[PDB]
């Protein structure tokens, strides 16, 4: 019938923007509630309804590229094609940086990716606008660079040295080093909350709040040095990657890992989560790679193989991912579908970035254009990939185009609504549900063989004598 | 509770329509204070209905000499006559504005529906024509040919020397 | 970040990017600028040295 | 400027007549991406600061058209489920908060005029007259096309309440009086080809109260006649006529133009052996009044002006026309 | 064709023309 | 087919205009946090709206000499106040001009006990004297009234019809007794009919004309039907009822302030048990008023303070109180619904906000958003632990938190003997009686 | 600073603006508006404006009916030229160095400068084919018009043969034919540019008596000066 079209959409829009199962209306016993609580669904139907008709209005498209004979395959799609068949002002965003002398390089978008970061080994940390090709900061700072990484906004970054870590402004002007972060390795911020994560080498992770500027939780990962480091952007806790071969989720609020996924026999060498929070491909040193289902913890597919042990991976906005291994990065599209239930492996890579002669250190998406971003040892070089990037972005949450009155007031309400560390777990929508132990101590202050046995086992070793136990005595008596 | 209100002025008479009228109990207050003050918290009070202008400096002589002195002109009944909704007091009236008391009179006598207020005595039109003077040159200026300076200026010169005979015995220059 | 507002300011009480209460009211940084110490890291070594020296008249 | 979060609401609420063309073949998907980028320009231009009534009659053109061309489209491609309701209702959104921003802009009231009677909507129609004439009293053209839709809809009481409003606020111009006579007179020629009104005094009353006005000049009562001499075909047009005539003879005596009333007086509904016979009365008048102590060169002018207006027509005789020829070349 | 003179001009007004727009370049 | 995404700054501005556009995507994948982002958002609110709430706004002129013990607003206009004071002065004020007051009148004798205007202009004042009638807004000011009657009882309390020119007042004979102004003189005198204690309230429905309420000594609330001149119904509560009042927007319910501390919705038609049960003071209720939108309440009482009341909540959504304040007697809406007068016995009329931070007057629309989007999440999210404390800390004078406590801990002890009772005897085998249904003693006709 | 020099050369040959101050900048540059009302103005006013002028050049002169077609088109309103690809770009700036080999000889002209303020506004023809565009304002080199060229050009744009234009973009003077002609007899560049601009035109007999009468009096002056360079003196050197 005509009215098909109308059912499926109606499915299609709760299974996307319905965020829940729905409310049962018909087990609701009492008149009033049942009535408000049909007026609810009703609102939430129509809310859901109204979001995907909206879903129009969305401007830009995604890109891609489709191979059209049968002989022609798209990892053999050189760069100089993509260059000729593609528009001009994103045909600009393809460079290429020559920096040699000062170490291997490793690059860092800002999360609106208006400005990168690309810090060099030997010391070399610079801050650019890099479509508009202005650099708005370089400094050599003497000793060694372990990461580089840019707080809320372009404003402020922080480069973990050979001791501490140290945060400086828009001019490279330092403004403080903090020195409770000694021989830090690895840094993430988390960007809603405004905690900076630091794994030192020790294996002591520190969360501190750049805000306010106290350490929340400093944990101590009891096993090993951590050889990874990323960060779910969607649950905000800490995947890090150990030696002895799996990783462990961090979270400030519990010095345990929350889980620990199994993975590679060697150490895992690179982690990526996706931004929806579903999946988690690692790359170990046994040459594997492997992706997991994060939202119900099981490995999706069979390991892939990479042909060295992948010194990065980094996965995009869309299904992209780029795993750089060695001295080249291959970029896969499939391997995560998020509709599939059961996952199928992909046979070949999206598309290759050549290798010659410049070993990876670390490969990042551009958030929201169609490139990738590789520092090697040679220096930075920005490819064009066509998949990748989300196109349409939202104004209010990050924008590529920020003017300066609009990254002030967006600053001041991310402060405004930054988050506590303590609202950080694995279902990060658990805000307002049922304390049971709770509810059933409220209830009843409202309504206020074989094991019989054993609790005589535990009980004899006290040796309180407990009337109770005197009852249990006179029971195991008669039994 | 006003339904419209009057305001003369020297390029004409404008008689706005207020919707989402003005706090009577807070009118000293502060908040209600400073959005009398901004033209984007009292534009969305008062909404531009209709507008008479003059023909001729000699009808804005006739007119002010005949307000001044309280008595109604007949293109100003003329105006409400097109502008207010005919009717008679016994079951709806319609709440007029008006800055001056026998003004009021005279509307409420020639027509029975009009219920008038008085500047003179009703502290929330007072307020509101107050805002309205305030906000005179932008709540116009889609129909305000040229300024009113030149217009206010002309016609004090007129009034008052209609008032004083100064022409014919000023004679020295 | 702009000028926090009066009600802003209220709910951001403990709040300023620039000097924590770790940083010690940045005074690595004014005496590193004052005396021209081309190394924080000297300072910091100075600063242990002297903290040494004050726990032995401590302990004295 | 809150434009953006501001025309976000007309973008969503069109957006579910897009998902309706595109579950249906109509338009394709990157015609409907255009459809989107366009509405949303000229809602981003429409709900700016500075702006302009022809910034607003773009917009309503641009979706006007869009209209039309679904129109073709749909009943090329056969499909009768798609409606133009949601089409008008967004166009008269536009359209009152174009005449909620500039008030003052007649174009754009009387483009709002043609739209809404356009679209076959009468009772909305006089809701846009009554606003449209309450902001602007002193505008004849607006005053006319009121009472002539009135009058051509058939509601005479209506009629005639929208012209004697108008004629009491413009009084500067002969022109709505001129307008409301020629109305009336319509309306008993209506009362006439329908076979008090058997006598036919409301414009001779008209006259009367209009001997008083500002605008009461020759020049004025002139136009009033020449109102008046056009559709003859009457009852009491003589009786009219002559008190025109009496009137301008009894208050400007020896005017050029109470001489060309003179002169025109006795050829009301002629067109034929009764054209002639009053050609002949009336140039009698002419050389009469040519000869007579007035203005000749005012007359004059006024008398080859009429003289092309007779030149205008054919089917007369060449001696006629050669001497209007001979009378008209020594003026 | 099965199109209108008309009705292709409103699609080349309301619609736009981008198209042949391209078609006139690359001649 | 290649083909990446080209992100021109027309997305962002078009050339030749101001207009920032702010393109949005509203898929869940760009906006992570929403329950949490949403929670800190509903914990900011709250502590800015106990930040924001400031109540007080202003106090009526010089106020009176004694204490405050009637007052009295116009229900047809907007701006007529009048309060009569205990050394029996009345004064007429204008909510305009709070400055000074409009009339005064050196009326009677002893305190004026009940107050009220007439639908025309007029103002009319009980006394122990006996009650009179004053024009206010006149062109002489006259100190003098027009009318008075004596005749009747100790008078106690008025109350004006809604449409014609009839009131009704409360004696201390047990009776009420109801005038037609123009066409009557000694009224019609309508009781009980053995009756003897005093009548101390009286109040006409607003929405049924001709139905009028009355509490009386004999801790009994008794009703009244003025199409057939006689009592309709009497029931006799607990404890003693200080005050009727019907609600504006519900004909059948009504609201009587009780010595019990507490107030009581009532159904008229059924009055087995209370429709609701408002208890959150600490000394007797002095008055209580509905809001003309008839979903509010406020309670001046005995102790220092105003307790304003949702419909159906049962505890108390504001306090408020003043170290000024000596008691309060009597508390109105104004007919805005959106500020109250307190006529205390300091002699201070002072004039408080109801939705103590929400500011009046005209806002902007992303200004009004932000406000209801607050309220909105307080109402989904005002239940958790952090936003219930911030939201309920309010601070109360010494006093009234110490005999707040302490009749915390009376009601607890009664709670344990009733209940220890119940479970050594024999009441345990029965039905626990809800305490709506324990609000009434007996009803009888 | 060897990145800095790498990144200066990658920010000097990069073509489409990445920030929303370079975009409002780059639209800015107009020849006949101010800068303050051609900041905020659309492409359909930009287009009314100059298809007017194209009207009029193109009831001037005949043989513009083709450019009526591909470079002055209603779709032409909404091509972004950094969006298509290489070839595309190269036959698009064929047909703009035909244009402009056409309009050279009516440039005094106000159509003829409206049309190439469409094609400045539309296309960027100051930053894509600043070449052509620069030779053929070269003739007029004495005018208010070539002085308004001369302001919206981009200084890293200009091709080196053209680099003596510097302190008249500094300082906003049009240059004079002893500059034009010094520059002539010292760089060979310059002196092969005009004469292959002119022969060019002159193949497509595009020519007109101002650009012949121009490259004829340069040319005799540059041969005049480099004989005089020239001359040495020694044998085998003046061989």
């Amino acid at each position: 019938k005509a009215e098909l079209d109308r059912i499926r959409r109606y499915k299609q829009a709760q299974k996307k923007y319905g965020r829940g199962p729905r409310v049962d209306i018909k087990s609701v016993r009492d008149k009033k509630l049942r009535r408000t609580l049909t007026n609810l669904e009703n609102k939430y139907k129509t809310a859901a309804l109204k979001a995907k008709e909206a879903e129009i209005l969305l401007e830009n498209q995604t890109g891609f590229l489709e191979p059209e004979g049968e002989l022609e395959r798209t990892y053999k799609v050189r760069q100089d094609e993509i260059v000729k068949e593609v528009a001009v002002e994103v045909a600009q965003k393809k460079f290429e940086l020559k920096l040699t002398e000062l170490g291997p390089y490793t690059c860092e978008y800002s999360r609106n990716g208006r400005d990168l970061i690309l810090a060099g080994r030997k010391g070399h940390v610079a801050t650019m606008d890099w479509r508009e090709g202005k650099l708005g900061c370089e400094l050599q700072l003497g000793e060694t660079v372990r990461d580089a990484r840019f707080l809320h906004n372009n404003q402020f970054f922080a480069v973990a040295q050979k001791k501490y870590v140290y945060i400086y402004d828009h001019n490279g002007v330092e403004i403080h080093c903090l020195r409770k972060h000694v021989e830090v390795s690895h840094m993430e911020f988390l960007p809603y909350h405004f905690l900076l994560a630091t794994l030192s080498i020790s294996g002591q992770l520190k969360y501190q709040d750049t805000s306010t500027g106290q350490i929340v939780a400093e944990i101590a990962t009891k096993h090993g040095t951590p050889v990874s480091l990323t960060q779910n952007p969607y649950n905000a806790i800490l995947h890090i990657g150990q030696q002895n071969g799996t990783v462990t989720l961090w979270s400030p609020n519990s010095t345990d890992p929350l889980v620990k996924l199994l993975a590679h026999r060697g150490p895992v060498r690179s982690l990526a989560v996706d931004r929806e929070g579903r999946y988690m491909v690692s790359t170990g040193q046994d040459n594997k790679m492997c992706i997991w289902d994060i939202r119900n913890f099981k490995e999706a597919v069979n390991s892939y193989f990479t042909r060295a042990p992948a010194t990065s991976v980094a996965i995009s906005d869309t299904g992209l991912t780029a795993v750089g291994w060695g001295t080249h990065t291959t970029i896969w599209k499939g391997l995560f579908n998020k509709e599939r239930p059961v996952q199928v492996k992909v046979d070949s890579p999206y598309m290759t970035w050549g290798g010659q002669g410049q070993v990876v250190e670390r490969v990042r998406w551009c958030p929201f254009e169609d490139i990738l971003g590789i520092g090697h040892n040679e220096g930075f070089s920005s490819i064009i990939v066509p998949g990748a990037g989300e196109a349409n972005y939202d104004a209010l949450e990050v924008n590529p185009f920020e003017t300066k009155k609009q990254r002030q007031e967006g600053e001041v309400k991310a402060l405004l609504n930054k988050l506590q560390p303590e609202m950080i777990a694995l279902d990060p929508n658990f805000i307002g549900n049922l304390d049971l132990r709770s509810e059933k101590q409220r209830q009843a202050e409202r309504d206020l063989n074989t094991a019989l046995k054993k609790y005589l086992r535990k009980q004899r070793k006290k040796n309180i004598i407990d009337e109770k136990r005197l009852k249990a005595e006179e029971l195991y008596r008669q039994m | 509770v006003v339904n419209f209100l009057l305001f003369e002025s020297a390029v004409g008479f404008s008689l706005f329509e207020v919707v989402h009228q003005a706090d009577t109990v807070g009118l000293e207050l502060p908040e209600v204070k400073d959005a009398m003050k901004t033209l984007d918290k009292f534009g969305k009070m008062v909404k531009l209905r209709s507008f008479n202008p003059w023909t001729s400096a000699a009808q804005g002589l006739e007119a002010i000499n005949l307000i001044s002195e309280g008595i109604m002109p007949e293109y100003l009944k003329s105006a409400l006559e097109m502008n207010l909704p005919q009717t008679s007091g016994k079951k709806s009236k319609v709440v007029l504005g008006v800055a001056d008391k026998k003004l009021a009179g005279e509307i409420t006598a020639a027509f029975p529906g009009v219920q008038c207020e008085a500047a003179d005595t009703s502290e929330v039109v007072a307020a509101l024509l107050r805002g309205i003077r305030t906000h005179a040159n932008k709540l116009h200026k889609s129909l305000q040919e040229g300024d009113i300076g030149r217009a206010q200026l002309g016609l004090g010169h007129a009034y008052s020397r209609a008032k004083v005979k100064f022409s014919v015995h000023k004679n020295d220059n | 970040v702009r000028k926090l507002k009066y009600h802003e300011q209220k709910l951001l009480k403990k709040h300023d990017f620039i000097n924590y209460k770790s940083d010690n009211n940045h005074r690595d940084h004014d005496v590193i600028r004052r005396y021209m110490i081309q190394k924080p890291e000297d300072y910091h070594k100075y600063n242990r040295l002297c903290g040494s020296l004050r726990q032995f008249a401590h302990r004295l | 400027a809150w434009v953006a979060d501001k025309a976000r609401f007309y973008l969503e609420r069109a957006a579910p007549e897009l998902r309706e063309w595109e579950e249906k073949e109509i338009f394709t998907k990157d015609e409907i991406r255009n459809l989107v980028a366009k509405r949303s320009d000229f809602e981003h231009l429409v709900l700016a600061p500075g702006t302009k009534p022809t910034d607003f009659l773009n917009y309503v053109n641009w979706e006007r058209s869009l209209d039309r061309l679904r129109a073709k489209r749909c009943a090329r491609l056969n499909i009768r489920s798609v409606t133009s309701h949601a089409s008008q209702a967004r166009t008269f959104g536009i359209f009152e908060r174009a005449v909620l921003k500039h008030p003052g802009s007649i174009e754009l009231w009387l483009a709002y005029l043609e739209f809404a009677a356009q679209v076959k909507a009468t009772k909305r129609w006089r809701r846009i007259m009554t606003r449209a004439l309450r902001l602007h009293p002193m505008n004849a053209s607006l005053w006319t096309l009121a009472g002539r839709r009135a009058a051509q809809n058939g509601d005479m009481q209506r009629a005639r309440a929208h012209f004697l409003r108008g004629c009491r606020f413009c009084t500067r111009e002969p022109t709505l009086w001129l307008e409301y006579a020629r109305c009336e007179m319509d309306w008993l020629a209506r009362m006439e080809a329908k076979k008090p009104a058997l006598s036919g005094a409301i414009p001779i009353a008209v006259f009367d109260v209009a001997r008083k006005q500002p605008f009461w000049g020759p020049a004025a009562a002139e136009k009033f006649f020449d109102v008046f001499a056009k559709f003859g075909h009457l009852s009491c047009h003589e009786r009219i006529i002559s008190h025109v005539v009496t009137t301008m003879q009894e208050l400007f005596p020896n005017h050029p133009c109470t001489w060309s009333v003179h002169i025109r007086q006795p050829l009301v509904g002629v067109d034929t052996p009764a054209f002639p016979k009053a050609l002949r009365e009336s140039l009698a008048r002419l050389k009469a009044a040519l000869q007579s102590t007035t203005d000749r060169k005012a007359l004059a002018t006024k008398m080859v002006a009429w003289m092309d207006g007779i030149l205008a027509i054919e089917k007369l005789d060449a001696a006629i026309r050669t001497v209007l020829e001979h009378t008209k070349r020594s003026l | 064709a099965e199109k209108d003179a008309e009705e292709e001009e409103l699609e080349k007004f309301v619609l736009g023309a981008k198209e042949t727009f391209r078609e006139q370049l690359f001649r | 087919k290649i083909k990446a995404l080209t992100r021109s700054i027309t997305a962002q501005q078009a050339p030749g205009s101001d207009v920032q556009r702010a393109p949005r995507n509203l898929a869940p994948e760009l906006h992570p946090f929403e329950r949490a982002r949403e929670y800190q958002r509903a914990l900011n609110a709250v502590k800015l709206e106990r930040m924001f709430a400031k109540p007080f706004l202003g106090q009526l002129g010089n106020g009176h000499v004694q204490g405050v013990y009637s007052m009295c607003k116009d229900k047809n206009s907007l701006n007529c106040i009048a309060s009569g004071s205990g050394d029996g002065v009345v004064k007429v004020w204008d909510l305009t001009t709070r400055d000074e007051e409009t009339w005064r009148v050196a009326a009677h004798n002893n305190i004026v006990k009940g107050l009220t205007f007439t639908n025309d202009k007029k103002l009319l004042s009980c006394a122990t004297d006996g009650i009179k009638l004053w024009d206010p807004y006149a062109s002489p000011s006259n100190t003098t009234p027009i009318a008075t009657w004596q005749e009747g009882g100790p008078y106690t309390s008025l109350s004006f019809h809604r449409s014609a020119n009839t009131f009704a007042a409360s004696s201390g004979q047990g009776c009420i007794r109801i005038w037609d102004l123009e066409h009557s003189t000694a009224g019609q005198a309508i009781q009980w009919p053995s009756f003897v204690d005093t009548i101390t309230d009286v109040c006409f429905n607003q929405v049924e004309t001709s139905v009028i309420g009355s509490v009386a000594t004999d801790r009994s609330i008794i009703l009244f039907d003025l199409r057939t001149n006689m009592p309709v119904i009497k029931t006799v509560l607990h404890f003693a009822c200080n005050r009727i009042v019907f609600n504006p927007m519900e004909a059948m319910n009504l609201a009587v302030a009780s010595e019990d501390h507490n107030i009581y919705i009532f159904d008229a038609r059924n009055f087995d048990k209370a429709l609701n049960i408002q208890k959150g003071h600490v000394a007797a209720v002095m008055d209580v008023e509905f809001s003309p939108t008839g979903e509010e309440l406020v309670s001046g009482s005995y102790d220092r303070t105003i307790r304003l009341w949702r419909r159906d909540a049962g505890h108390s959504r504001d306090v408020y109180h003043t170290k000024r304040m000596q008691r309060v007697f009597r508390t109105m809406w104004t007919m805005d619904s959106k500020y109250i007068l307190t006529g205390s016995d300091d002699g201070n009329v002072r004039l408080w906000r109801a939705n103590a931070s929400e500011r009046s007057g005209v806002k902007a629309t992303r200004q009004r958003q932000a406000l209801e989007y607050n309220n909105a999440l307080l109402d989904r999210y005002g239940h958790l632990p952090e936003i219930r404390r911030i939201r309920r800390h309010r601070h109360l004078p010494k006093v009234v938190k110490k005999a707040t406590e302490i009749k915390r801990e009376e009601l607890a002890a009664i709670k344990r003997r009733e209940e220890n009772e119940r479970k050594h005897s024999n009441k345990k085998y029965e039905k626990r009686k809800s305490e709506r249904e324990k609000a009434v003693l007996v009803k009888q006709q | 600073s060897s990145l800095a020099q790498q990144l200066a050369q990658i920010a000097a040959n990069s073509r489409s603006s990445f920030n929303v101050k370079a975009l409002k900048a780059s639209h800015s540059k107009s020849l006949i508006w101010e800068p303050r009302v051609a900041v905020s103005q659309t492409f359909a006013e930009i287009y009314s404006q100059c298809y007017e002028g194209f009207k009029e050049l193109c009831h001037l002169d005949s043989r513009f009916v083709p450019f009526d077609a591909t470079l002055f088109s209603a779709q032409s309103q909404e091509v972004d030229r950094t969006q298509m690809t290489a070839e595309e770009n190269a036959a698009l700036d064929k047909r703009v160095d035909s244009f402009l080999h056409l309009v050279g000889s009516r440039l005094r002209l106000m159509p003829a400068i409206k049309a190439v303020e469409w094609l400045i506004r539309r296309f960027r023809i100051h930053e894509f084919n600043t070449g052509t565009l620069l030779a053929t304002f070269l003739p007029y080199h004495t005018i208010p018009a070539f002085v308004t060229l001369l302001s919206i050009l981009p200084v890293q744009r200009i091709p080196i043969e053209y680099r003596f234009l510097d302190p008249y973009i500094k300082s906003l003077t049009p240059p004079p034919r002893a500059a034009i002609v010094q520059q002539a007899t010292n760089r060979p560049d310059l002196l092969s540019a005009i004469s292959r601009y002119t022969l060019d035109s002159c193949r497509a007999k595009q020519e007109y008596p101002g650009l012949i009468s121009f490259w004829g009096g340069i040319m005799a002056e540059a041969v005049n000066g480099m004989i005089d360079k020239m001359r040495s003196g020694r044998r085998a050197i003046q061989l």
